[PDB]
Protein backbone atom coordinates (compact mmCIF):
# COMPACT_ATOMS: atom_id res chain seq x y z
CA UNK A 1 0.00 0.00 0.00
CA UNK A 2 0.88 3.50 -0.94
CA UNK A 3 1.92 5.48 2.20
CA UNK A 4 2.87 8.68 3.12
CA UNK A 5 3.29 8.65 7.19
CA UNK A 6 4.14 12.31 9.03
CA UNK A 7 6.14 12.43 12.35
CA UNK A 8 3.02 13.28 15.02
CA UNK A 9 1.94 16.58 16.21
CA UNK A 10 3.95 19.35 18.02
CA UNK A 11 3.60 22.00 19.74
CA UNK A 12 6.41 25.11 19.80
CA UNK A 13 6.41 28.89 21.34
CA UNK A 14 6.02 31.73 19.14
CA UNK A 15 10.03 32.80 17.56
CA UNK A 16 10.61 29.36 17.70
CA UNK A 17 10.94 26.61 14.77
CA UNK A 18 9.33 23.20 14.17
CA UNK A 19 10.85 20.33 11.21
CA UNK A 20 7.65 18.15 10.57
CA UNK A 21 9.30 14.08 8.71
CA UNK A 22 7.22 12.41 6.00
CA UNK A 23 8.40 9.16 5.21
CA UNK A 24 7.59 7.69 2.13
CA UNK A 25 6.69 3.60 1.53
CA UNK A 26 5.02 1.44 -1.00
CA UNK A 27 5.90 3.23 -3.76
CA UNK A 28 6.83 0.71 -6.77
CA UNK A 29 8.99 3.85 -7.92
CA UNK A 30 10.28 6.73 -5.57
CA UNK A 31 8.13 10.14 -6.20
CA UNK A 32 10.37 12.44 -8.33
CA UNK A 33 8.44 15.69 -6.04
CA UNK A 34 7.04 15.70 -2.46
CA UNK A 35 5.26 19.27 -2.45
CA UNK A 36 4.19 20.44 1.45
CA UNK A 37 0.80 22.07 2.10
CA UNK A 38 -0.74 23.18 5.31
CA UNK A 39 -4.04 23.92 6.11
CA UNK A 40 -5.33 26.42 9.21
CA UNK A 41 -8.32 25.42 11.31
CA UNK A 42 -11.52 26.41 9.47
CA UNK A 43 -9.16 27.92 6.61
CA UNK A 44 -8.10 26.79 2.77
CA UNK A 45 -5.04 25.41 1.44
CA UNK A 46 -1.72 26.79 1.44
CA UNK A 47 1.21 25.58 -0.78
CA UNK A 48 4.17 26.12 0.65
CA UNK A 49 7.18 24.49 -1.54
CA UNK A 50 8.28 20.90 -2.83
CA UNK A 51 11.55 18.85 -2.96
CA UNK A 52 13.00 16.68 -5.76
CA UNK A 53 14.94 14.02 -3.43
CA UNK A 54 16.50 12.45 -6.13
CA UNK A 55 18.61 15.69 -6.54
CA UNK A 56 17.29 17.10 -3.14
CA UNK A 57 16.11 20.32 -4.94
CA UNK A 58 13.64 22.30 -3.13
CA UNK A 59 11.50 25.07 -4.34
CA UNK A 60 9.19 27.41 -2.58
CA UNK A 61 6.23 29.58 -2.21
CA UNK A 62 7.92 33.53 -1.90
CA UNK A 63 5.74 34.39 1.11
CA UNK A 64 7.37 31.56 3.28
CA UNK A 65 11.14 31.82 1.30
CA UNK A 66 13.78 32.34 3.99
CA UNK A 67 11.64 30.80 6.81
CA UNK A 68 10.82 27.59 5.22
CA UNK A 69 13.34 24.46 4.51
CA UNK A 70 12.67 21.71 2.83
CA UNK A 71 15.05 18.67 2.31
CA UNK A 72 14.90 14.97 1.25
CA UNK A 73 17.02 12.18 2.67
CA UNK A 74 16.42 9.70 -0.48
CA UNK A 75 18.17 7.13 1.41
CA UNK A 76 15.43 6.70 3.87
CA UNK A 77 12.51 7.63 1.28
CA UNK A 78 12.11 10.86 3.66
CA UNK A 79 11.59 14.32 3.39
CA UNK A 80 11.61 17.27 6.05
CA UNK A 81 9.89 20.37 6.49
CA UNK A 82 11.60 22.75 8.76
CA UNK A 83 9.80 25.91 9.27
CA UNK A 84 11.36 28.67 11.72
CA UNK A 85 10.48 32.22 13.49
CA UNK A 86 7.04 30.72 14.53
CA UNK A 87 3.81 33.00 14.78
CA UNK A 88 0.24 32.35 15.82
CA UNK A 89 -1.02 32.30 12.06
CA UNK A 90 1.51 28.64 11.89
CA UNK A 91 -0.85 27.02 13.36
CA UNK A 92 -2.30 24.53 10.83
CA UNK A 93 -2.06 20.88 9.74
CA UNK A 94 1.36 20.25 7.76
CA UNK A 95 0.58 17.72 5.10
CA UNK A 96 3.16 16.71 2.70
CA UNK A 97 1.98 15.21 -0.55
CA UNK A 98 3.44 13.44 -3.96
CA UNK A 99 2.91 14.69 -7.05
CA UNK A 100 1.77 13.46 -10.43
CA UNK A 101 5.24 13.63 -12.19
CA UNK A 102 6.04 17.27 -11.65
CA UNK A 103 7.12 20.21 -9.20
CA UNK A 104 4.47 22.04 -10.51
CA UNK A 105 1.78 19.63 -10.53
CA UNK A 106 -1.74 17.82 -8.78
CA UNK A 107 -1.34 15.91 -5.40
CA UNK A 108 -2.24 12.43 -5.72
CA UNK A 109 -1.13 10.83 -2.30
CA UNK A 110 -1.73 12.85 1.01
CA UNK A 111 0.71 12.32 4.58
CA UNK A 112 -1.64 11.89 7.21
CA UNK A 113 -1.48 15.30 8.46
CA UNK A 114 0.77 16.80 11.46
CA UNK A 115 -0.91 19.48 13.54
CA UNK A 116 1.72 22.30 14.17
CA UNK A 117 0.73 24.62 17.59
CA UNK A 118 2.33 27.89 18.13
CA UNK A 119 1.63 28.59 21.67
CA UNK A 120 3.75 29.26 24.83
CA UNK A 121 0.60 26.82 27.33
CA UNK A 122 2.66 24.60 29.29
CA UNK A 123 -0.06 21.44 29.72
CA UNK A 124 -2.79 21.78 31.70
CA UNK A 125 -5.67 20.14 32.84
CA UNK A 126 -9.71 21.86 32.17
CA UNK A 127 -11.82 24.13 34.46
CA UNK A 128 -15.15 23.02 33.63
CA UNK A 129 -18.30 25.12 34.75
CA UNK A 130 -21.87 24.54 34.30
CA UNK A 131 -23.55 26.21 31.41
CA UNK A 132 -27.61 26.58 32.81
CA UNK A 133 -30.45 28.77 32.00
CA UNK A 134 -30.98 31.32 35.09
CA UNK A 135 -34.68 32.03 33.13
CA UNK A 136 -36.33 29.94 30.61
CA UNK A 137 -40.15 30.78 29.17
CA UNK A 138 -42.99 28.90 28.91
CA UNK A 139 -43.48 29.41 24.89
CA UNK A 140 -40.13 27.07 24.93
CA UNK A 141 -40.69 23.39 24.57
CA UNK A 142 -36.89 22.76 24.42
CA UNK A 143 -33.88 23.94 27.61
CA UNK A 144 -30.37 23.19 27.30
CA UNK A 145 -27.86 22.94 29.08
CA UNK A 146 -23.93 22.14 29.26
CA UNK A 147 -20.09 22.34 30.07
CA UNK A 148 -17.97 25.21 29.29
CA UNK A 149 -14.30 23.32 29.09
CA UNK A 150 -12.08 25.55 29.79
CA UNK A 151 -8.18 26.28 29.69
CA UNK A 152 -6.48 23.35 29.10
CA UNK A 153 -3.50 22.41 27.20
CA UNK A 154 -2.94 20.53 24.55
CA UNK A 155 -5.65 19.03 22.76
CA UNK A 156 -7.88 17.02 22.50
CA UNK A 157 -10.06 16.14 25.55
CA UNK A 158 -12.98 14.09 25.59
CA UNK A 159 -16.52 14.77 26.59
CA UNK A 160 -19.10 12.59 27.44
CA UNK A 161 -22.36 12.83 29.05
CA UNK A 162 -24.24 11.17 31.53
CA UNK A 163 -20.94 8.87 31.55
CA UNK A 164 -21.42 7.85 28.01
CA UNK A 165 -25.42 7.02 28.27
CA UNK A 166 -26.58 10.10 27.21
CA UNK A 167 -25.73 10.79 23.31
CA UNK A 168 -28.96 12.14 21.25
CA UNK A 169 -29.04 15.89 21.05
CA UNK A 170 -25.28 16.39 22.46
CA UNK A 171 -23.29 19.12 20.44
CA UNK A 172 -19.57 18.80 21.23
CA UNK A 173 -18.21 22.31 19.63
CA UNK A 174 -14.72 22.74 18.57
CA UNK A 175 -12.56 23.67 20.76
CA UNK A 176 -11.18 27.45 20.45
CA UNK A 177 -7.21 28.37 21.23
CA UNK A 178 -7.56 31.79 23.16
CA UNK A 179 -5.22 34.45 22.84
CA UNK A 180 -4.17 33.41 25.91
CA UNK A 181 -2.88 30.04 24.13
CA UNK A 182 -4.68 28.07 26.20
CA UNK A 183 -8.01 25.86 24.40
CA UNK A 184 -11.85 26.52 25.79
CA UNK A 185 -14.45 24.42 24.57
CA UNK A 186 -18.09 23.99 25.04
CA UNK A 187 -20.33 21.15 25.12
CA UNK A 188 -24.44 21.27 25.55
CA UNK A 189 -27.68 18.80 25.47
CA UNK A 190 -30.96 20.00 24.49
CA UNK A 191 -34.03 18.72 26.60
CA UNK A 192 -37.71 18.53 26.73
CA UNK A 193 -38.41 21.42 28.84
CA UNK A 194 -40.07 19.19 30.91
CA UNK A 195 -37.05 16.97 31.65
CA UNK A 196 -34.95 20.13 32.97
CA UNK A 197 -35.45 19.53 36.76
CA UNK A 198 -36.43 16.02 36.61
CA UNK A 199 -33.84 14.38 35.08
CA UNK A 200 -30.10 14.68 35.72
CA UNK A 201 -27.51 15.73 33.42
CA UNK A 202 -23.87 15.24 34.35
CA UNK A 203 -20.84 15.96 32.02
CA UNK A 204 -17.62 13.60 31.94
CA UNK A 205 -14.32 15.57 30.85
CA UNK A 206 -11.14 13.39 30.46
CA UNK A 207 -7.99 15.28 29.17
CA UNK A 208 -5.18 12.60 29.11
CA UNK A 209 -2.49 14.73 28.85
CA UNK A 210 -2.85 16.28 32.72
CA UNK A 211 -4.55 12.73 33.70
CA UNK A 212 -7.49 14.86 34.32
CA UNK A 213 -10.87 13.72 34.73
CA UNK A 214 -13.87 15.78 36.51
CA UNK A 215 -17.08 14.99 36.61
CA UNK A 216 -19.81 18.30 36.57
CA UNK A 217 -23.57 17.68 37.96
CA UNK A 218 -25.04 21.11 35.88
CA UNK A 219 -28.20 22.77 37.73
CA UNK A 220 -29.33 26.26 37.54
CA UNK B 1 0.39 35.11 -7.61
CA UNK B 2 -2.84 33.62 -9.99
CA UNK B 3 -5.66 33.93 -7.79
CA UNK B 4 -8.49 31.55 -8.02
CA UNK B 5 -12.11 32.18 -7.19
CA UNK B 6 -14.90 29.65 -6.70
CA UNK B 7 -18.43 29.72 -7.01
CA UNK B 8 -20.64 29.47 -5.62
CA UNK B 9 -19.09 29.78 -1.70
CA UNK B 10 -22.10 27.28 -0.17
CA UNK B 11 -23.91 25.16 -2.45
CA UNK B 12 -26.86 23.61 -1.41
CA UNK B 13 -28.30 20.18 -3.37
CA UNK B 14 -29.83 16.38 -2.24
CA UNK B 15 -28.12 13.28 -2.92
CA UNK B 16 -29.57 12.77 -6.84
CA UNK B 17 -28.98 16.76 -8.03
CA UNK B 18 -26.65 17.46 -10.04
CA UNK B 19 -23.83 19.91 -8.97
CA UNK B 20 -22.11 22.28 -11.22
CA UNK B 21 -18.84 24.05 -9.10
CA UNK B 22 -17.17 26.90 -10.70
CA UNK B 23 -13.65 28.03 -10.49
CA UNK B 24 -11.92 31.39 -12.18
CA UNK B 25 -8.87 32.19 -12.50
CA UNK B 26 -7.00 35.89 -12.21
CA UNK B 27 -5.42 34.65 -15.70
CA UNK B 28 -5.35 32.38 -18.12
CA UNK B 29 -3.95 28.79 -17.13
CA UNK B 30 -4.22 27.03 -20.97
CA UNK B 31 -6.72 23.91 -20.74
CA UNK B 32 -4.51 21.54 -18.52
CA UNK B 33 -2.89 23.02 -15.18
CA UNK B 34 -6.28 23.32 -12.79
CA UNK B 35 -7.21 20.45 -10.28
CA UNK B 36 -9.88 19.50 -8.45
CA UNK B 37 -9.72 18.30 -4.67
CA UNK B 38 -12.46 16.57 -2.32
CA UNK B 39 -11.92 17.45 1.20
CA UNK B 40 -13.70 15.84 4.41
CA UNK B 41 -13.44 16.97 8.51
CA UNK B 42 -10.28 15.57 9.56
CA UNK B 43 -8.72 14.11 6.24
CA UNK B 44 -6.58 15.36 3.59
CA UNK B 45 -7.60 16.81 0.47
CA UNK B 46 -8.29 13.94 -1.62
CA UNK B 47 -7.68 14.07 -5.56
CA UNK B 48 -10.48 14.09 -8.27
CA UNK B 49 -9.22 15.53 -11.17
CA UNK B 50 -6.39 16.56 -13.08
CA UNK B 51 -5.31 18.28 -16.16
CA UNK B 52 -8.39 19.86 -15.50
CA UNK B 53 -10.55 17.21 -17.43
CA UNK B 54 -9.30 13.88 -16.41
CA UNK B 55 -10.17 11.77 -13.60
CA UNK B 56 -7.65 10.17 -10.88
CA UNK B 57 -7.33 6.42 -10.04
CA UNK B 58 -10.63 5.05 -8.98
CA UNK B 59 -12.85 8.40 -9.08
CA UNK B 60 -15.84 7.74 -10.00
CA UNK B 61 -17.11 8.21 -13.50
CA UNK B 62 -20.15 10.98 -11.69
CA UNK B 63 -17.52 13.25 -11.74
CA UNK B 64 -16.25 15.53 -14.57
CA UNK B 65 -14.02 18.41 -14.78
CA UNK B 66 -14.22 20.97 -18.13
CA UNK B 67 -13.11 24.11 -19.03
CA UNK B 68 -10.11 26.13 -20.30
CA UNK B 69 -8.31 29.43 -19.72
CA UNK B 70 -9.74 31.24 -17.16
CA UNK B 71 -13.35 29.10 -16.44
CA UNK B 72 -12.99 25.70 -14.98
CA UNK B 73 -16.14 23.57 -13.52
CA UNK B 74 -16.29 20.53 -11.68
CA UNK B 75 -19.81 18.59 -12.14
CA UNK B 76 -21.32 15.69 -10.33
CA UNK B 77 -23.80 13.96 -12.27
CA UNK B 78 -25.96 12.54 -9.73
CA UNK B 79 -24.58 13.22 -5.96
CA UNK B 80 -24.33 10.72 -3.11
CA UNK B 81 -24.24 11.57 0.12
CA UNK B 82 -21.14 10.88 0.48
CA UNK B 83 -20.21 13.73 -2.02
CA UNK B 84 -21.43 16.31 0.43
CA UNK B 85 -17.75 17.73 1.72
CA UNK B 86 -15.66 21.00 0.86
CA UNK B 87 -13.71 21.42 -2.88
CA UNK B 88 -11.43 23.42 -3.68
CA UNK B 89 -9.57 24.23 -7.26
CA UNK B 90 -5.63 24.01 -7.49
CA UNK B 91 -3.95 25.44 -10.65
CA UNK B 92 -0.47 24.28 -11.54
CA UNK B 93 0.66 26.96 -14.64
CA UNK B 94 3.20 28.78 -12.57
CA UNK B 95 4.63 29.02 -9.05
CA UNK B 96 3.19 29.77 -6.78
CA UNK B 97 0.83 26.70 -6.70
CA UNK B 98 -2.44 28.20 -5.43
CA UNK B 99 -6.38 27.31 -4.03
CA UNK B 100 -9.21 28.59 -4.65
CA UNK B 101 -11.14 29.23 -1.58
CA UNK B 102 -13.41 26.23 -1.35
CA UNK B 103 -16.90 25.68 -1.82
CA UNK B 104 -19.10 24.14 0.75
CA UNK B 105 -21.68 21.33 -1.33
CA UNK B 106 -24.08 20.74 1.50
CA UNK B 107 -27.37 19.24 2.13
CA UNK B 108 -30.61 21.13 1.46
CA UNK B 109 -33.35 21.15 3.95
CA UNK B 110 -35.97 23.32 4.66
CA UNK B 111 -34.90 26.51 6.37
CA UNK B 112 -35.09 26.23 10.29
CA UNK B 113 -34.92 28.95 12.74
CA UNK B 114 -32.22 28.25 15.42
CA UNK B 115 -32.95 27.46 19.44
CA UNK B 116 -30.97 30.46 21.38
CA UNK B 117 -30.08 29.96 24.83
CA UNK B 118 -27.64 32.39 26.71
CA UNK B 119 -25.36 31.13 29.62
CA UNK B 120 -24.71 33.63 32.56
CA UNK B 121 -20.72 32.75 34.21
CA UNK B 122 -21.12 30.24 37.25
CA UNK B 123 -20.03 31.45 41.14
CA UNK B 124 -16.93 29.28 40.38
CA UNK B 125 -15.62 31.04 37.11
CA UNK B 126 -16.33 34.54 38.96
CA UNK B 127 -13.76 33.45 41.63
CA UNK B 128 -11.09 33.30 39.55
CA UNK B 129 -11.11 36.71 37.82
CA UNK B 130 -12.69 35.68 34.68
CA UNK B 131 -16.30 35.54 33.24
CA UNK B 132 -17.05 33.75 30.17
CA UNK B 133 -20.77 34.26 28.81
CA UNK B 134 -21.79 31.85 26.51
CA UNK B 135 -24.90 31.83 23.65
CA UNK B 136 -26.23 28.82 21.83
CA UNK B 137 -27.57 28.67 18.55
CA UNK B 138 -28.85 25.39 18.45
CA UNK B 139 -29.92 23.47 15.49
CA UNK B 140 -30.58 25.53 12.24
CA UNK B 141 -30.29 25.65 8.78
CA UNK B 142 -28.98 27.45 6.54
CA UNK B 143 -25.59 27.76 7.58
CA UNK B 144 -25.63 31.73 7.82
CA UNK B 145 -25.87 33.32 11.58
CA UNK B 146 -24.96 36.48 13.12
CA UNK B 147 -24.31 36.80 16.98
CA UNK B 148 -23.84 39.96 18.32
CA UNK B 149 -23.40 40.33 21.77
CA UNK B 150 -24.67 43.69 23.76
CA UNK B 151 -23.42 44.43 27.78
CA UNK B 152 -26.19 47.34 28.40
CA UNK B 153 -27.00 47.70 25.04
CA UNK B 154 -23.16 48.63 24.42
CA UNK B 155 -22.33 46.36 21.31
CA UNK B 156 -19.24 44.40 21.89
CA UNK B 157 -16.40 43.54 19.93
CA UNK B 158 -13.11 41.53 19.93
CA UNK B 159 -14.08 39.89 22.66
CA UNK B 160 -15.76 37.03 21.83
CA UNK B 161 -15.30 34.15 19.92
CA UNK B 162 -17.20 31.24 17.89
CA UNK B 163 -17.79 27.55 16.43
CA UNK B 164 -19.87 25.76 14.63
CA UNK B 165 -20.67 21.63 14.45
CA UNK B 166 -20.06 20.06 11.56
CA UNK B 167 -23.74 19.43 9.35
CA UNK B 168 -25.51 16.90 11.13
CA UNK B 169 -26.26 13.94 9.43
CA UNK B 170 -29.33 12.84 10.08
CA UNK B 171 -31.14 16.14 10.37
CA UNK B 172 -29.01 18.30 8.56
CA UNK B 173 -28.97 21.30 10.68
CA UNK B 174 -25.77 23.12 12.29
CA UNK B 175 -25.54 24.66 15.92
CA UNK B 176 -23.42 27.30 16.81
CA UNK B 177 -21.53 28.51 20.29
CA UNK B 178 -19.96 31.58 21.01
CA UNK B 179 -18.53 32.68 24.29
CA UNK B 180 -17.85 36.33 25.39
CA UNK B 181 -15.12 36.69 28.04
CA UNK B 182 -14.50 39.75 30.27
CA UNK B 183 -12.50 40.37 32.93
CA UNK B 184 -14.57 39.58 36.31
CA UNK B 185 -13.60 43.30 37.42
CA UNK B 186 -15.71 44.78 33.69
CA UNK B 187 -18.50 41.95 34.17
CA UNK B 188 -19.43 43.44 37.72
CA UNK B 189 -19.53 46.71 36.29
CA UNK B 190 -22.51 46.28 34.05
CA UNK B 191 -26.14 44.62 34.46
CA UNK B 192 -27.97 43.32 31.24
CA UNK B 193 -26.13 40.64 28.94
CA UNK B 194 -27.85 39.85 25.54
CA UNK B 195 -26.99 37.79 22.74
CA UNK B 196 -28.92 38.71 19.87
CA UNK B 197 -29.08 36.13 16.55
CA UNK B 198 -29.86 37.08 12.61
CA UNK B 199 -30.74 34.08 10.78
CA UNK B 200 -32.95 33.38 7.88
CA UNK B 201 -35.37 31.14 9.84
CA UNK B 202 -36.19 34.15 11.86
CA UNK B 203 -38.91 36.89 10.72
CA UNK B 204 -36.39 39.46 12.81
CA UNK B 205 -33.43 38.68 14.79
CA UNK B 206 -33.83 37.19 18.57
CA UNK B 207 -32.57 38.78 21.41
CA UNK B 208 -31.67 36.43 24.54
CA UNK B 209 -30.93 38.17 27.43
CA UNK B 210 -30.09 37.76 31.37
CA UNK B 211 -29.42 40.20 34.51
CA UNK B 212 -26.45 39.77 36.13
CA UNK B 213 -27.55 39.95 40.29
CA UNK B 214 -30.36 38.22 39.22
CA UNK B 215 -28.42 35.12 37.50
Amino acid sequence: QVQLVQSGAEVKKPGSSVKVSCKASGYTFSSNVISWVRQAPGQGLEWMGGVIPIVDIANYAQRFKGRVTITADESTSTTYMELSSLRSEDTAVYYCASTLGLVLDAMDYWGQGTLVTVSSASTKGPSVFPLAPCSRSTSESTAALGCLVKDYFPEPVTVSWNSGALTSGVHTFPAVLQSSGLYSLSSVVTVPSSSLGTKTYTCNVDHKPSNTKVDKRVEP
Amino acid sequence: ETVLTQSPGTLSLSPGERATLSCRASQSLGSSYLAWYQQKPGQAPRLLIYGASSRAPGIPDRFSGSGSGTDFTLTISRLEPEDFAVYYCQQYADSPITFGQGTRLEIKRTVAAPSVFIFPPSDEQLKSGTASVVCLLNNFYPREAKVQWKVDNALQSGNSQESVTEQDSKDSTYSLSSTLTLSKADYEKHKVYACEVTHQGLSSPVTKSFNRGEC
